[PDB]
């Protein structure tokens, strides 16, 4: 309902907590090319040796991929130089963080949401190498980031961790999005209750829907499919008399066994090159995801991003990290303006022939009287010389409206 | 063509992408950035520009005292876009290359 | 596993045999490849020293100062309770370093100095 | 006799084709509602025609 | 071999197009749905809209 003299200003707001899942690392699969192609067969091994460096460079590429996976995990999670801890007293002004804070009762030091996340994701020369950082170490890193954010705001990211009461931190976050910080303190209990409810709904939202963790599960499924296809390729003949190398060795003398083994070597080497190329491309995608996750942890969690839709829908307030198998989950707390009203507006106000413009906020009218309010929350104030500034006159501004501007010094002079 | 190579139509047609861009344009014109954060809140377009002006560190009275000049310059810049595009062929290379 | 009377062999998803039936005696015995993995050499700079440790990846300490970690069997490396910054990443939370007299050692890496606000 | 090579190539091409639609969806479908401009074009002199 | 070459090139080009589409989605979110303060992200000068 656009018109040249009408505005809609929110009168009420909500806390929104949204979930963003980002893959970070792949499974560190290593392939022994010689064992895959020539299983303990000296004849085949000597034939494979004729291809030069085709075999070793595949192992080099896979080793580089595994090192890159460890590097990705370190970049995403090892963003803090100290392990911060929350105080034993949870006097956070009514904000309940028990659902994202580590649970000591459990054998692992994981939060309930982290356990829910972990429960929802599932001999041919092929080995898997364990990641450098275990799940408990990733949980420790996320706990340190969580404690730093809760007890020190963005200060632990820029420099040393400076303590601040959490409602005061939320007032900072309010001023960050252009809403005056008195709105928080006047509505502290409502904001805390809405935040707690939004955190509580996250468990159900993730648990009920079985495709919520689809990104991480798709990464795992793609890797498993690639490995399974690589294994299945060993049963192919590739034009040879038998897919079994031992059968060819037992049946044929070297002069023709070598031809059959050469056919098998060509086929299996081509299979390895295909697998390694697909792994390199998928590793590039995962590295892009990990870089995005590291940027999101730096800017969404360690700070307050002003980038639209970077930290979820709405005006960003804060983010909380949670570890997940092969990835990270960000809980983005944002402001969503909820209830709005339709007012009339004016670009300026003519008092004495001078034009008054609001220093911050907008002029609004409730039918008969004119007020000045902050842009993102309806809070009417009397239009005074301390809310407005003077520039120009009423003969220049298009659509200026006559009104009276209150001067607080006049009755002080008169009294 | 006849060798097993086919092309599949995209899920969103040109009309649907045009509708999406039209919706984004209307939201931007009539509600500023409010349609992206949450509920779209109408605001006069002339009033929306000073908020944008305020973002770059320029006061609102700069836009209100110079509203006609700014509108004329914006319209002239839009006409120039169309002129440039049709006049020089290389412009849309990033797409054509693909 | 129980074989049907006409079944003799067992084919794995790649034409390898996991299980089998003997001609001399009908008892069926499953088959597993003996063992395999990756030998890695943990060393400091040769400019610094010439002592090394050998990690047999993804294997036990039986098939091969024999600390058994989750990465595999670590041979030659002293196990140290103290944590440090990871210098040589081994895996599964284990890193190695060359420290003072001097020798190579393996430890669970530290994630940083702990703190509290 | 070459196994799954044909299937792997087809799967990769299908993945690319799906990714193209995903790309278009993420670029253009960023607004939930279809907004329309009013028949009134009084935007203070700004011509959006 | 020809098919494998074609599919590999298509995968690499699809990755590049995906990067471009992610950049376009970011630009639509931060410059069409907002007012970006990032220098040269959305044109020379001080971004308005
Ligand atoms: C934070 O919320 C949790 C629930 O999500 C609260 O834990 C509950 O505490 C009540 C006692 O007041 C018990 O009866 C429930 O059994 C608890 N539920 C669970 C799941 O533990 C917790 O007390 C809240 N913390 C604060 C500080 O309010
Ligand atoms: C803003 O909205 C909130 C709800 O999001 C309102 O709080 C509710 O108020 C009703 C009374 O009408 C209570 O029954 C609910 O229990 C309240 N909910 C919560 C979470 O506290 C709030 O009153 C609204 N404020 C204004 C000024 O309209
Ligand atoms: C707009 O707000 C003004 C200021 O509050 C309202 O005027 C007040 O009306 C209330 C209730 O009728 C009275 O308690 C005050 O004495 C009035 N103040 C003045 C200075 O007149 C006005 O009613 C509102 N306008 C509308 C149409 O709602
Ligand atoms: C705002 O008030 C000013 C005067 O304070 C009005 O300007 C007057 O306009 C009338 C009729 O055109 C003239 O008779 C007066 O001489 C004008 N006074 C001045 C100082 O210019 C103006 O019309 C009012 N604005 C509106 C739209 O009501
Ligand atoms: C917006 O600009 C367009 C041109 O870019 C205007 O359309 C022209 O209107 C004149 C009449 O004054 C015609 O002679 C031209 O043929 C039109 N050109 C085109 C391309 O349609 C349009 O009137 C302008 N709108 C406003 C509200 O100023
Ligand atoms: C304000 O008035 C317009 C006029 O049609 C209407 O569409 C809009 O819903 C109104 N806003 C509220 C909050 O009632
Ligand atoms: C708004 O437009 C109406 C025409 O519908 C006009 O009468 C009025 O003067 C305009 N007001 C402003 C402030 O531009
Ligand atoms: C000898 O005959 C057959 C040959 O395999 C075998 O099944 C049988 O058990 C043998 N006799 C024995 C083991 O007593
Ligand atoms: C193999 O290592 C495991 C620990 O994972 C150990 O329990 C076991 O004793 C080792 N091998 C044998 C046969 O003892
Ligand atoms: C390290 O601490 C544990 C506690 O049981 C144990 O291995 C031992 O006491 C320490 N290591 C030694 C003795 O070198």
């Amino acid at each position: 309902a656009y018109s040249n003299n009408s505005i809609a200003i929110p009168t009420n707001f909500t806390i929104s907590v949204t979930t963003e899942i980002l893959p970070v690392s792949m499974t560190k699969t290593s392939v022994d090319c010689t064992m895959y192609i020539c299983g303990d067969s000296t004849e085949c091994s000597n034939l494979l040796l004729q291809y030069g460096s085709f075999c070793t460079q595949l192992n080099r590429a896979l080793t580089g991929i595994a090192v890159e996976q460890d590097k990705n995990t370190q970049e995403v999670f090892a963003q803090v130089k100290q392990i911060y801890k929350t105080p034993p007293i949870k006097d956070f002004g009514g904000f309940n963080f028990s659902q994202i804070l580590p649970d000591p009762s459990k054998p692992s030091k994981r939060s309930p949401i982290e356990d829910l996340l972990f429960n929802k994701v599932t001999f041919n020369g092929l080995t898997v190498l364990p990641p450098l950082l275990t799940d408990e170490m990733i949980a420790q890193y996320t706990s340190a980031l969580l404690a730093g954010t809760i007890t020190s705001g963005w200060t632990f990211g820029a420099g040393p961790a400076l303590q601040i009461p959490f409602p005061m931190q939320m007032a900072y976050r309010f001023n960050g999005i252009g809403v005056t910080q008195n709105v928080l303190y006047e509505n502290q209990k409502l904001i805390a209750n809405q935040f707690n409810s939004a955190i509580g709904k996250i468990q159900d939202s993730l648990s009920s829907t079985p495709s919520a963790l689809g990104k991480l599960q798709d990464v795992v499924n793609q890797n498993a499919q690639a490995l399974n296809t690589l294994v299945k390729q060993l049963s192919s003949n590739f034009g040879a008399i038998s897919s079994v190398l031992n059968d060819i060795l037992s049946r044929l003398d070297p002069p023709e066994a070598e031809v059959q083994i050469d056919r098998l070597i060509t086929g299996r080497l081509q299979s390895l090159q295909t697998y390694v190329t697909q792994q390199l491309i998928r590793a590039a995608e995962i590295r892009a995801s990990a870089n995005l996750a590291a940027t999101k942890m730096s800017e969404c969690v360690l700070g307050q991003s002003k980038r639209v839709d970077f930290c979820g829908k709405g005006y960003h307030l804060m983010s909380f990290p949670q570890s997940a198998p092969h990835g990270v989950v960000f809980l983005h707390v944002t402001y969503v303006p909820a209830q709005e009203k339709n007012f009339t507006t004016a670009p300026a106000i003519c008092h004495d022939g001078k034009a008054h413009f609001p220093r911050e906020g907008v002029f609004v009218s409730n039918g008969t009287h004119w007020f000045v309010t902050q842009r993102n929350f309806y809070e009417p104030q009397i239009i005074t010389t301390d809310n407005t500034f003077v520039s120009g006159n009423c003969d220049v501004v298009i659509g200026i409206v006559n009104n009276t501007v209150y001067d607080p010094l006049q009755p002080e002079l008169d009294s | 063509k006849f060798n097993g190579l086919t092309v599949l139509p995209p899920l969103l047609t040109d009309e649907m992408i045009a509708q999406y861009t039209s919706a984004l344009l209307a939201g931007t014109i009539t509600s500023g950035w409010t349609f992206g954060a949450g509920p779209a809140l109408q605001i006069p377009f002339p009033m929306q520009m000073a908020y944008r002006f305020n973002g770059i560190g320029v006061t609102q009275n700069v836009l209100y005292e110079n509203q006609k000049l700014i509108a004329n310059q914006f319209n002239s810049a839009i006409g120039k876009i169309q002129d440039s595009l049709s006049s020089t062929p290389s412009a849309l290379g990033k797409l054509q290359d693909v | 596993k129980k074989f049907l009377p006409f079944q003799q062999f067992g084919r794995d998803i790649a034409d390898t045999t996991d299980a089998v039936r003997d001609p001399q005696t009908l008892e069926i015995l499953d088959i597993t490849p003996c063992s395999f993995g990756g030998v890695s050499v943990i060393t400091p700079g040769t400019n610094t020293s010439n002592q090394v440790a050998v990690l047999y990846q993804g294997v036990n300490c039986t098939e091969v100062n024999v600390f058994q970690t989750r990465a595999g069997c670590l041979i030659g490396a002293e196990h140290v309770n103290n944590s440090y910054e990871c210098d040589i990443p081994i895996g599964a939370g284990i890193c190695a370093s060359y420290q003072t007299s001097q020798s190579i050692i393996a430890y669970t890496m530290s994630l940083g100095a702990e703190n509290s606000v």
